[PDB]
RNA sequence: GUCUAAUUAAAACAUAGCAUUGCGAUGGUCAGAAAGUGAUGUUGACGCAAUGUGAUUUCUGCCCAGUGCUCUGAAUGUCAAA
RNA sequence: UAUAGUUUCUUUACUUAUUCAAUGAAGCGGAGCUGGAAUUCAUUUUCCACGUUCUAGCAUUCAAGGUCCCAUUCGGGGCUGA
C-alpha cells in the first residue's frame, strides 16, 4: 500500500483524547461553608450624626462592611436581612481600614422606619 | 550465557565493528538532547554488573557532558 | 473617532458606489478603465500568439 | 450545460495562486523521525563490517511461513492451560500419587538468549532462529559464529515481534528448537538443509565481504552521469 | 588602568543602534522557485526615507504564488526608480533598472547593487548610497562571476547570486560639508552613540594608552599589530604603510 | 557649544573641515567564565571601527639609520612538544 | 631500472561526521512527454526552451471543464485538469 497525503509542510501536534478527572477520592472532603454570607458582609451600622442626617433626609442606610465584599453581595444581603429593595450602592474604604457603604433604597421603603425597626437611630 | 560474550566484545573497542557502532550511536546521541531518557540501556551486561534488574522502578538516563 | 465609527450607521461611513468608503471616485474610474483595457489587450496578445503559432 | 464554462487557470509562475499539492517530500518532520531516518541512512552509507550485513541477508518468506507454521505447532503454553494442567497434576498427586509425571512430557520451543546460548554450547539444539531488528546488535552478533563453531544450523529471520507473537511475548530476539516429534522431524531436516545451504555454508564469504558504501539517489545519479561522461568512447 | 571606550563599545548599553524609525531591514525577496526558474512582477508603491541611512528605500509589493496574500518587501532604491513602477525579479527577467536579475543572466560591464555574495542572504554588498558593483567576466563552467567592489576590490561569487540593476540612490551625499556640529549631532542622534570623539592624547593614561604627559603627545607609535589585544588597539591597526598617499595605490 | 557639583569656565575639551589606518562578512573592532552567546548590525566601503590635526586663505619641506607597524620566504641559520 | 608487501608524505576526489546560511522546510534530482535547434549515415546523437513584460486594476472558497461511480435529492466521492 502507498502513503498518505500532506498539503502543508507544517507538522503540528495531533489532537488527542483528553480524559477528565473523576479520579478516586476528594481533595478536601468537606465543602467549606459560605465564606461570605450576609451576616459577615454586614458587620454593623454606623450612627454618626452625619450618617444620621443622611438616613433621615436622603433615605440612605450607612453600613460598615468587610473589605472582601462588593456591591452585588451588599445588595443581596440587604434584600435578605432587611426585606427591602435597594436602588444603588456607593462604597469606600474608611482609612481606619474598614469598608463603608452608602445604600440607597427605592422611594417605597423608608430608611428611618427600618432603622428604628432594627433598633438604632 | 551471553553477558560474558558481551563483556569481552565491549572490551574490544578498537575493533572495526565496535568503533563503527560507536560512530553511529554517538551521532544519534549527539542529535538527541543533552539529558535524555532511555527506557532500555545500551550495555545490559554493564547495567547488570552494577545493579540494573529489569523491573519496574529502574530507569536509564543518557547524559552527555562537555569535555576538557 | 474610530469607535464612534461603530456607533454611527452605514449611511455615514460609506457611499453608494463600488469601493465606497475606501477609494476615491477618480481612482475607481482609473482602475475600471485599466481593467477593461488591459483585458482587451491580453485578448489581443493571445490572438497574436495564436495566429503566429498556427502559421508556423 | 450552456452555462458551465471552461476557465482553465494557468498555474505557472506569475499567475493562478498555486493549488494544494502533496508536499510529503518538503516537510519539517520532528527530531525523532529525522533521527531514525538519518540513522538507517548512515548505517548503510558507512562501510559496515562483515559480521554485520551478515544480517540483512534474511530468509525468504516462503520457508519463513513454513518454519513459523512448524514453530506454531511447537508453541509453548499460556497461563490458563498451565493452571488447569497443574490442577490436574494436583488431583493426580492426591489420588493416584503419580510422582509429578502424571502429566506428559511437553514438546515446545526454547526461547531466551542465555538459555539458547548454553543450549548451543551444550549442543542440545536442532535449529536456531535469530532476529535482525535488534537495537543492541551486540546481543546477537556472536550467535552465528558460535552456531557455526558448534556445527549447529542457524538462520536469520525477519521479525523479533514475529518471534514474540509466536512465543506469547512481545519480542524474543531469538528462538530455537532442540527436541521435536517424529511427526515433523523430517520436514525439520528438509528445512534445515535449505537453511544450511542459505546461511551456514556461505559463512566464510559473507564474513569476508564488507557491506555498505551505498549512496543516495541524487549522488548515484551524479556518479552515473560523471562516469559515463568520463568513459565516453 | 581602566577599560577604555573602544572596549566598552562592545557591551554596548548606550552604543547600541537607535533602531526606532527604521522602516525595516532592506532585504531582497527570498529566492524560492519563481526567481530561480522564471520571473515575477511586483510594484514599487512608495519610496521613503530610512533613518540613519542616506540611501532611500522602496516599499515594493509582490503577490504570493502559494496564497491569496500580498507579501510586501523592502528594497533599496536605485537611481531612476519611481512609484507605480513594475519590478521584475527572476532569471528570465529583462535587463532594466530595478530588476533583480542574476549575474549569470547579466553580461559584462553591467552595473548592479544590493548584491548577494551567497545566494539566499537576501541582500549584501552595494547597499549604500551612490555605490555599485561592476561585473567583469564569467566562468560558467565552475559557475563563478568576477566583480569589482567599491573598495576597488575583486571578488568571485556564484553566478546564481542575485542583485538589483543600477546604482543606489542618494548619491553625492558626502560631497557637501556639514559646517555644523549640530548637523553631525543629529545624524549620529539617529545612527548611534559614536559622537563626539575625545582624543586619548588629551585623556589621562588611566583612560587611554596615548594619554598623559606634560604635552599632548603619543610617545610610542600609533601603528599597532593585529597580534595585539583589547586595550592596546588605539590607532592604526596593522597598518602596512602610513602618511600621505604619494601616488597610485598599486593594487 | 561643554567640563573640574563645593577655590581653576580658560588659551583646556568638543567642533565642522583635513588626513591616515583596518575591514569584501568563514570578515574588522569590541564584549562574555562558557554557550546552538552577543554589540557595531533593521549594518555592507558615499559604510563600520580606530587614531591624530583642529574654521577659511596659504603651505605642509629633508630623514626609514634607531624604535614600532608591515610585505617577502628558496634558505649549510635558530627552533618546543609530538 | 621492473617488482609483490609494508610504509610515510604531497595532490586530488566522495559524502554521512562536523561546520555555515535560509525558509511557514514548496517544486530537488533522474527520467519522460511536447515543440524548436539538431546532423542524422539508420534510427537517432544529442542541445535548447517546456504558458506571465506598453499600463500603479483584478487574481482566494479541496477549481471550472472532461470522465467514471453512487443512488437522485437536497446531491456526494474518485481520476484528470496539474
Amino acid at each position: 500500500k502507498a502513503l498518505k497525503v500532506r498539503t502543508s509542510a507544517t507538522f503540528r501536534l495531533p489532537k488527542t483524547l483528553k480524559l477528565a478527572r473523576a479520579p478516586k477520592y476528594a481533595s478536601k472532603a468537606v465543602p467549606h461553608y459560605n465564606r461570605l454570607d450576609s451576616y459577615k458582609v454586614i458587620e454593623q451600622p454606623i450612627t454618626s450624626e452625619t450618617a444620621m442626617k443622611k438616613v433621615e433626609d436622603g433615605n440612605i442606610l450607612v453600613f460598615q462592611v468587610s473589605m472582601k465584599a462588593n456591591k452585588y453581595q451588599i445588595k443581596k444581603a440587604v434584600k435578605e436581612l432587611y426585606e427591602v429593595d435597594v436602588l444603588k450602592v456607593n462604597t469606600l474604604v474608611r482609612p481606619n481600614g474598614t469598608k463603608k457603604a452608602y445604600v440607597r433604597l427605592t422611594a417605597d421603603y423608608d430608611a428611618l422606619d427600618i432603622a428604628n425597626r432594627i433598633g438604632y437611630i | 550465557g551471553a553477558y560474558k560474550y558481551l563483556e569481552e566484545l565491549q572490551r574490544k573497542k578498537q575493533s572495526d565493528v565496535l568503533r563503527f557502532l560507536q560512530r553511529v550511536r554517538v551521532w544519534e546521541y549527539r542529535q538527541k538532547n543533552v539529558i535524555h531518557r532511555a527506557a532500555r540501556p545500551t550495555r545490559p551486561d554493564k547495567a547488570r554488573r552494577l545493579g540494573y534488574k529489569a523491573k519496574q522502578g529502574f530507569v536509564i538516563y543518557r547524559v552527555r557532558v562537555r569535555r576538557g | 473617532r474610530p469607535r464612534q465609527y461603530a456607533t454611527v450607521s452605514k449611511t455615514h461611513k460609506t457611499v453608494s458606489r463600488a469601493y465606497g468608503g475606501s477609494r476615491c471616485a477618480n481612482c475607481v474610474k482609473e482602475r475600471i478603465i485599466r481593467a477593461f483595457l488591459i483585458e482587451e489587450q491580453k485578448i489581443v496578445k493571445k490572438v497574436v500568439k495564436e495566429q503566429t503559432e498556427a502559421a508556423k | 450545460n450552456p452555462l458551465t464554462h471552461s476557465t482553465p487557470k494557468n498555474f505557472g509562475i506569475g499567475q493562478a495562486v498555486q493549488p494544494k499539492r502533496n508536499l510529503s517530500r518538503y516537510v519539517k518532520w520532528p527530531e525523532y523521525v529525522r533521527v531514525q531516518r538519518q540513522k538507517k541512512i548512515l548505517s548503510i552509507r558507512l562501510k559496515v563490517p562483515p559480521t554485520i550485513a551478515q544480517f540483512q541477508y534474511t530468509l525468504d518468506r516462503n520457508t519463513a511461513a513454513e518454519t513459523f507454521k512448524l514453530f506454531n505447532k511447537y508453541r509453548p503454553e499460556t497461563a490458563a492451560e498451565k493452571k488447569e494442567r497443574l490442577t490436574k497434576e494436583a488431583a493426580a498427586v492426591a489420588e493416584g500419587k503419580s510422582k509429578q509425571d502424571a502429566s506428559p512430557k511437553p514438546y515446545a520451543v526454547k526461547y531466551g538468549l542465555n538459555h539458547v546460548v548454553a543450549l548451543i554450547e551444550n549442543k542440545k539444539a536442532k535449529l536456531v532462529l535469530i532476529a535482525n531488528d535488534v537495537d543492541p546488535i551486540e546481543l546477537v552478533v556472536f550467535l552465528p559464529a558460535l552456531c557455526k563453531k558448534m556445527g549447529v544450523p542457524y538462520a536469520i529471520v525477519k521479525g523479533k515481534a514475529r518471534l514474540g507473537t509466536l512465543v506469547n511475548q512481545k519480542t524474543s530476539a531469538v528462538a530455537a528448537l532442540t527436541e521435536v516429534r517424529a511427526e515433523d522431524e523430517a520436514a525439520l531436516a528438509k528445512l534445515v538443509s535449505t537453511i544450511d545451504a542459505n546461511f551456514a555454508d556461505k559463512y566464510d564469504e559473507v564474513k569476508k565481504h564488507w557491506g555498505g558504501g551505498i549512496l543516495g539517489n541524487k549522488a548515484q545519479a551524479k556518479m552515473d552521469k560523471r562516469a559515463k561522461n568520463s568513459d565516453s568512447a | 588602568g581602566r577599560v577604555i571606550r573602544n572596549q566598552r563599545k562592545g557591551a554596548g548599553s548606550i552604543f547600541t543602534s537607535h533602531t526606532r524609525l527604521r522602516q525595516g531591514a532592506a532585504k531582497l525577496r527570498t529566492l524560492d522557485y519563481a526567481e530561480r526558474h522564471g520571473y515575477i512582477r511586483g510594484i514599487v508603491k512608495q519610496i521613503v526615507h530610512d533613518s540613519g541611512r542616506g540611501a532611500p528605500l522602496a516599499k515594493v509589493v509582490f503577490r504570493d504564488p502559494y496564497k491569496y496574500r500580498l507579501r510586501e518587501e523592502i528594497f533599496i532604491a536605485n537611481e531612476g526608480v519611481h512609484t507605480g513602477q513594475f519590478i521584475y525579479a527572476g532569471k528570465k527577467a529583462s535587463l532594466n533598472v530595478g530588476n533583480v536579475l542574476p549575474l549569470g543572466s547579466v553580461p559584462e560591464g553591467t552595473i548592479v547593487s544590493n548584491v548577494e555574495e551567497k545566494p539566499g542572504d537576501r541582500g549584501a554588498l552595494a547597499r549604500a548610497s551612490g555605490n555599485y558593483v561592476i561585473i567583469i567576466g564569467h566562468n560558467p563552467d565552475e559557475n563563478k562571476t568576477r566583480v569589482r567592489l567599491p573598495s576597488g576590490a575583486k571578488k568571485v561569487i556564484s553566478s546564481d547570486a542575485r542583485g538589483v540593476i543600477g546604482v543606489i540612490a542618494g548619491g553625492g551625499r558626502v560631497d557637501k560639508p556639514l559646517l555644523k556640529a549640530g548637523r553631525a549631532f543629529h545624524k549620529y542622534r539617529l545612527k548611534r552613540n559614536s559622537w563626539p570623539k575625545t582624543r586619548g592624547v588629551a585623556m589621562n593614561p588611566v583612560d587611554h594608552p596615548h594619554g598623559g604627559g606634560n604635552h599632548q603627545h603619543i610617545g610610542k607609535a600609533s601603528t599597532i599589530s593585529r597580534g595585539a589585544v583589547s586595550g592596546q588597539k588605539a590607532g592604526l591597526i596593522a597598518a602596512r604603510r602610513t602618511g600621505l598617499l604619494r601616488g597610485s595605490q598599486k593594487t
